[PDB]
Order: C-alpha cells, then sequence, then structure tokens
C-alpha cells in the first residue's frame, strides 16, 4: 500500500478505420508542482504496439524496463522474433493486466492507470485499458484521468459506436485527438502544452511523433472579462 | 590405492580431478564449433550433424543468445549447454538490472565461469 508521488496526467485514445492513435503530454508533476518537462509516457514495444502510462511515474519506468525484459526475452531461442512468433499487442496486454491484478492482490499496486494500443498481425486494432486494481476494459475510444471526463466525450462524437470505425479516417482521427489535449490544456491544471502521439496503422506501421504544441488557442476575449459580478473597469 | 576418478570433488595424487577430465572427453565427443574475433566484433559458427532426411532445415538452432549483445555455442553435451546458457540469462538480466548497463563481456565470462567451477566442488 503506497501513496503515489511523481505522476502523469491523462492518456487518451481511440482507433479508426486502419489502426489506433494515443496521446499523452510530457509532464511528470509532483503535487501542485510542475517538476518535469521531458517525461515521455508512450513507451513503444515492438512496431505494433504503444503502451501509454499515467499515475506514479517511479512506478511506470518500472513497468517500462518490464517490456524492454519482455522482448529481450520473446527472442531468447526465437528465430521468429521478427514475424509470426513477435510480440503481440494482446500479448503485452494480458501480461500487464495479470503484473497490475497481482500486485492488488498483494496489497501492494503499481499505481497506475495503461492504455494499450496496436494493430495485431492479422490486422485487427486493439485497444484496451488496465489499471493499479487490475479493472481492464475496452471500447472505441480510452482515456485515463481528466480525460476520461473531457477527452472520451469529445473522441465519441467522432466515433460513438464500432460500425464507426471503418468510416473514420487517420485525418480525423488524429484531429480529434489534437482538440482533445487542446480542450485538457485548457482545463486540466496538471497538463502540459508539450505532448507526444503515435499512431500505428496496418499500412504504414508505427509512426511516433515527438514534441508537439498545443496550438490555435483562443485567448482572445479574456480582455473583454472584467471583475467578478458588478465591476465596470 | 585406486577409485580417484568416483567422485567429483576428489583431488587424485597428482593433483588432479579426473571426473572434469572425464567431462571434457564428452566435449570431444561433440561436434565442432568456433568463433572468429574480428576488428569490430565476432563470428559464431557450428556444425550441425544431418543424421537424416527426416531432420527439418534449417529448424535445430544451437546458437543462442544471452540478453541482446551476447552469442553462446557450446560442443558436447547439448542439455548441458542450453542449461549454462539459461544461467548466463539469469546473470545477464540481474546485472542489467541493478547496474542498468547490458553486462560486460568479461563480466558475463566470469560469471558462467564461476557456475561451471562450482561443479567442481562438490
Amino acid at each position: 500500500t503506497q501513496q503515489p508521488i511523481v505522476t502523469g496526467t491523462s492518456v487518451i485514445s481511440m482507433k479508426y478505420d486502419n489502426g489506433v492513435i494515443i496521446a499523452a503530454d510530457n509532464l511528470g508533476s509532483y503535487g501542485s508542482l510542475l517538476r518535469f518537462n521531458g517525461v515521455e509516457r508512450l513507451i513503444p514495444v515492438g512496431d505494433n504496439t504503444v503502451v501509454g502510462i499515467s499515475g506514479d511515474i517511479s512506478d511506470m519506468q518500472h513497468i517500462e524496463r518490464l517490456l524492454k525484459d519482455l522482448v529481450t526475452e520473446n527472442a531468447y531461442d526465437n528465430p521468429l522474433a521478427d514475424a509470426e512468433e513477435a510480440l503481440e499487442p494482446s500479448y503485452i496486454f494480458e501480461y500487464l493486466a495479470t503484473v497490475m491484478y497481482q500486485r492488488r492482490s498483494k496489497m501492494n499496486p503499481l499505481w497506475n492507470a495503461i492504455i494499450v494500443a496496436g494493430v495485431q498481425s492479422n490486422g485487427d486494432q486493439f485497444l484496451r485499458y488496465v489499471n493499479l486494481l487490475g479493472v481492464t476494459y475496452s471500447s472505441p475510444t480510452l482515456a485515463t484521468g481528466f480525460g476520461a471526463h473531457m477527452a472520451n466525450p469529445l473522441l465519441r462524437k467522432v466515433v460513438d459506436r464500432e460500425s464507426d470505425i471503418p468510416k473514420t479516417t487517420v485525418q480525423v482521427a488524429e484531429e480529434a485527438i489534437v482538440n482533445a489535449m487542446r480542450v485538457l490544456y485548457y482545463r486540466d491544471a496538471r497538463s502540459s502544452r508539450n505532448f507526444s502521439l503515435a499512431i500505428i496503422d496496418k499500412n504504414t506501421g508505427l509512426t511516433f511523433k515527438k514534441n508537439l504544441q498545443v496550438e490555435n488557442m483562443k485567448w482572445d476575449f479574456a480582455k473583454d472579462i472584467k471583475g467578478y459580478g458588478t465591476q465596470k473597469i | 590405492g585406486t577409485g580417484y576418478d568416483l567422485s567429483n570433488s576428489v583431488f587424485s595424487p597428482d593433483g588432479r580431478n579426473f571426473q572434469v577430465e572425464y567431462a571434457v572427453k564428452a566435449v570431444e565427443n561433440g561436434t565442432t564449433s568456433i568463433g572468429i574475433k574480428c576488428n569490430d566484433g565476432v563470428v559464431f559458427a557450428v556444425e550441425k550433424l544431418i543424421t537424416s532426411k527426416l531432420l527439418v532445415p534449417q529448424k535445430n538452432v544451437k546458437i543462442q543468445v544471452v540478453d541482446r549483445h551476447i552469442g553462446c555455442v557450446y560442443s558436447g553435451l547439448i542439455p548441458d549447454g542450453r542449461h549454462l546458457v539459461n544461467r548466463g540469462r539469469e546473470e545477464a538480466a540481474s546485472f542489467k538490472k541493478l547496474y542498468k548497463t547490458p553486462i560486460p563481456i568479461p563480466a558475463f565470462a566470469d560469471r558462467l565461469g564461476q557456475y561451471v567451477q562450482a561443479h567442481t566442488l562438490y
């Protein structure tokens, strides 16, 4: 039983016609202190899988190296680690899920919320979520923290049911994610302007964009806001 | 008298360990394998005896990888060689886990060396 120290806010993501997108800002907060601005919280495993982690950052780093060990060990005595017996998004998920529920069951959680995103070998999109309780679920859109409350409603306006997915393009998908990241920056007090975004497409493979900034913000109307009621100047 | 070669950790009267020397005979009965150290790396090659046409090519892999940067190959009793690699793997993980840097080759050599030596002690 612990309490988180250095933290990362929302991870948000959805799936479109050909694959998935997942985004996360580059910040580790220390309570109210915005302490670290270089934090990469999207962990790519292979080239069919990105793993976005929110929650305690020491526990994330631990999980992060578990993933490397998992790639090293897969490739032991395996002449097919670069095809057919390469790591699959669902394998990486079931493992994490297993560890999460086990740590919860030991009363010593890995204080995180994880979203596993990628494309399976057959071509199917993978998108699933596990958290520090070992609770798991899938939806065409997924998000942790504030993202759950503010990002999901925006994203569900694009992909509101499974039948909407083959209709949604990468441009449309990528659009939504970026707007959502901006809304989060407007309204989440533990968030950051700088963020990373990854697209895993069944035909373009893994595309990983670092050092993105929130752009196109509306702030102008702030000049007209005076007082909190009766003040005119 | 006689019988110095029956138990593993016994010094013969000339100071030798016959069980080790017998093990060496099992190596010699093995297929041949080599390593060539070049100017920026190492090559490993091995002889795979094709007993029959029933074998599958090239589906009986003998060379093993430890961590991500170490190749191992061995001659002799094969299951013994896998057991040793297994131990090398745990050892290299344990090293990375604590020290972050992947195990340097001499460090790694000593890891197997101390462990092989250990089996000539009891």
